[PDB]
Parts: C-alpha cells; structure tokens; sequence
C-alpha cells in the first residue's frame, strides 16, 4: 500500500513523459508562429545587357 | 564566360578604355554610335565539347598592338568582375549560413533549457512526496540512475 | 518612329535576394526532414528567376504596365475603341524571345516606343515593374506555405 | 460577326489551393509510410491544374 500510493502520487504529480522529438518539435512551432519576415522590392533579375 | 560574353562588360570596358577616349569627337549621338560600333568589334564565339573546340573571343581594332593590348586588358577585365560577382555571391551564401546557424543554436539551447525545468519540477515533486511518505532509505531499489520520471521517487 | 530597345536579364544572385533566400532555404531544410521530397530540386534562384520571366512574357503584365505607364495616358482620344485598339498595339510592340541553353543564349526582352529616350526609359521600367510583381507574388506564395507548414506542425 | 476572344492558364500556386493542399499533403504523408509512393511525385498543384 504505502510505494502504490506513493507511485500513484509520484505518477499524478509528474505528468505524461515527453521524448525528446516532441521538445523539438515544440521549439520549431515556437520560430513557426514567430512568423515568416516579408520584404517586398527585392530584384528577382540580373541584368547581362542595361537597356539603352 | 557569363561575364565574357555580356554586353554591359564590353560597354564598361569600351567606356574605361583609352582607345575610346582619344577617338571621342564631342557630339553625344557620334560618341553613342562609335561606342555601339566598337562594342559589336568584340564577339564571343561559344565552344562545343563533343567537336573539341573550345570558347573564343575576338577583338578587332584599327593597329595591330593595339588589336593585341585591347584584347589582353579586356579579357583581364572580365577575369575580374567575375572574381568580384563570386567573392560577393559568397558573401551572401556564408551570411545565411551563419544566420541560419545562429537560429538553429538557439532552437537547441531553448530545448535543452526545458528539459532542464522539467527535470526541475520532476525532483521537486519527488522530494516533496518523499518527504510526506518518510521514505528515507537512501537504497530502495535495484536500478540505478537514469530511472523513468515517472517512479523517479524511489530514492532517499 | 518605332526606335526600339533590347535586354537582357539571367537568374539573380544571393546577395540581391535579401531575406527571402534565407526564408525559403528555412521551409526547405523544414521541409527536407519530413515529407521528403527535395530530390535536388532546382535552387531559389531559378524558382525566383522562372517566376520573373513568366512575368516577363504575360500579356496581362504588359497590359497593366502600359495602363498606367504615363506615355499612353498621353495619347488618349477619348474613345473607348481609339484607346483598346491602340493599348492592343502597343501591348504587342513589347514582345519577350525565350533563350535556349544548348547555343548559350540568354533570355531576351524589346520594346518599341515612339522616341528614343523612350524606347530606354519605359523598357527599364516595365523590366522593375515585372521584378516587383514576381516579388510581390513570390512572398506570397512564402506566406502561404509558411501557414501550411506552421498549420501541420501544430497538428502534429 | 464572329468576334472572338482568348485566354491562356497555367498552374495555380499554393495560395489559391485554400485548404485542399493541406489534406491532400496530409493523406501524401500517410501514403508515404504504407504502400510506399514515388518520391519524385507531381505536386499538388500540377495534379489540380492537369483536371482543370
């Protein structure tokens, strides 16, 4: 009786045990819902003949 | 070859040589049509691997030293804003790469730091309900360290 | 007159990319550890580059430059038929030539104006003009797959 | 009179797909742990352009 209701105690108290994946996977969401950085007027072309 | 066999190259060269400067007569459209004319004087005759031919350039100039001095300083022009445009695209390549390094640093430390709270709490429970059940045998079972969170109480 | 005007353009680099680079490389390196499907795919470069010429060569791009490019609001009549026939003529004045990589040759746009400063000046223009557009689409896109990526995670 | 007018298409992107391209990538990741798919699969957006 006494390390059964210990354990349970123990067990209650803890919570559920989480791997090391989902720690991971929670630190990447964190970056995730910082949000992406938008910036626009970026050149997509490289100019091998400026117009004349 | 890119640089080479670019149009603004040869208008830069052709405006940063001598050989043009000397030759300017002062009226804007005469000095545009005689730049235009001398930048069609350099062509860019592209090589061929299954024939064995390789890539060619030729200058044409009005002496013959000169056909050979335009052609050596031009082809070093174009050595060099190559080098330029690759020193600056590596730069850029090793900008992310350090920043995305930096990023991925900081990922590991946050995980690392909440393991370590959760650890935290974990002894923390521990010793309270051990101190509740007055389990202070120090040896209480078999398993050494690195034993499950969850029956992590069985110490003193 | 019809004086016309010619460019050329290629892929750009890293270093004129700014942050969207970094972005993207980011949701391919998230997308490389799960739903593999990289297979060496082409780069950011030519994803950002094809978007830029599909751009280039729309119809509708050349239609929106030239409605509000201040050189045809000059020649409006009036009538609705004057101003469609002549915004038909000059969409068609601008006309885009796709490369091919076999003979090295680049990708190449001509415009057609009525002067000659003008066959420079508008071509430059529409050329920004179809860069901001494929930017302005291309964040877009970014920030779509950003949500899908950030709505699977959260799932997961 | 036979007036006539055109229209040329191509693929659509990500963000005009709405909510389909996230079940259709979920189901692809389930598809991709039993009988297993080629990794070098046309995307999403190429099936739904080639039924449009």
């Amino acid at each position: 009786r006494p390390m059964l209701q210990a354990r349970l105690e123990n067990l209650q108290a803890v919570g559920p045990a989480f791997d090391l994946d989902y720690d991971q996977n929670r630190a990447m969401l964190n970056t995730l819902n910082v949000g992406p950085t938008l910036d626009p007027r970026f050149q997509t072309y490289r100019y091998l003949r400026t117009p004349e | 070859v890119m640089q080479l066999a670019s149009w603004d190259t040869r208008r830069e060269f052709w405006l940063q040589t001598d050989y043009y400067k000397q030759r300017m007569v002062g009226n804007s459209k005469a000095d545009a049509a005689l730049l235009d004319e001398m930048i069609n004087n350099i062509q860019f005759i592209p090589g061929d691997f299954t024939r064995a031919v390789n890539d060619s350039v030729k200058l044409i100039a009005e002496t013959a030293p000169d056909a050979n001095n335009l052609l050596r300083q031009y082809v070093a022009f174009a050595s060099q804003r190559a080098a330029s445009h690759l020193n600056d695209e590596l730069k850029g390549a090793w900008a992310a790469r350090t920043i995305q390094m930096k990023a991925q640093v900081k990922r590991q430390e946050e995980v690392a730091k909440a393991i370590y709270d959760r650890r935290m709490n974990s002894i923390e429970q521990a010793l309270k309900i051990a101190e509740q059940h007055n389990i202070s045998r120090s040896a209480t079972d078999v398993p050494a360290e690195e034993l499950p969170d969850s029956e992590m109480f069985l110490l003193g | 007159q019809e004086w016309s005007s010619t460019a050329i353009t290629d892929r750009p680099t890293v270093n004129m990319l700014g942050g969207y680079y970094s972005q993207q490389q980011f949701l391919r390196n998230l997308d490389v550890r799960s739903n593999m499907a990289s297979a060496d795919q082409p780069s950011v470069m030519d994803e950002a580059y094809k978007e830029f010429v599909m751009q280039l060569a729309s119809w509708d791009t050349r239609r929106e430059f030239w409605l509000q490019t201040d050189y045809y609001k000059q020649r409006m009549v009036g009538n609705s038929k004057a101003d469609a026939a002549l915004l038909d003529e000059m969409i068609n004045n601008i006309q885009f030539i796709p490369g091919d990589f076999t003979r090295a040759v680049n990708d190449s746009v001509k415009l057609i104006a009525e002067t000659a400063p003008d066959a420079n000046n508008l071509l430059r223009q529409y050329v920004a003009f179809a860069s901001q557009r494929a930017a302005s689409h291309l964040n877009d896109e970014l920030k779509g797959a950003w949500a899908a990526r950030t709505i699977q995670m959260k799932a997961q």
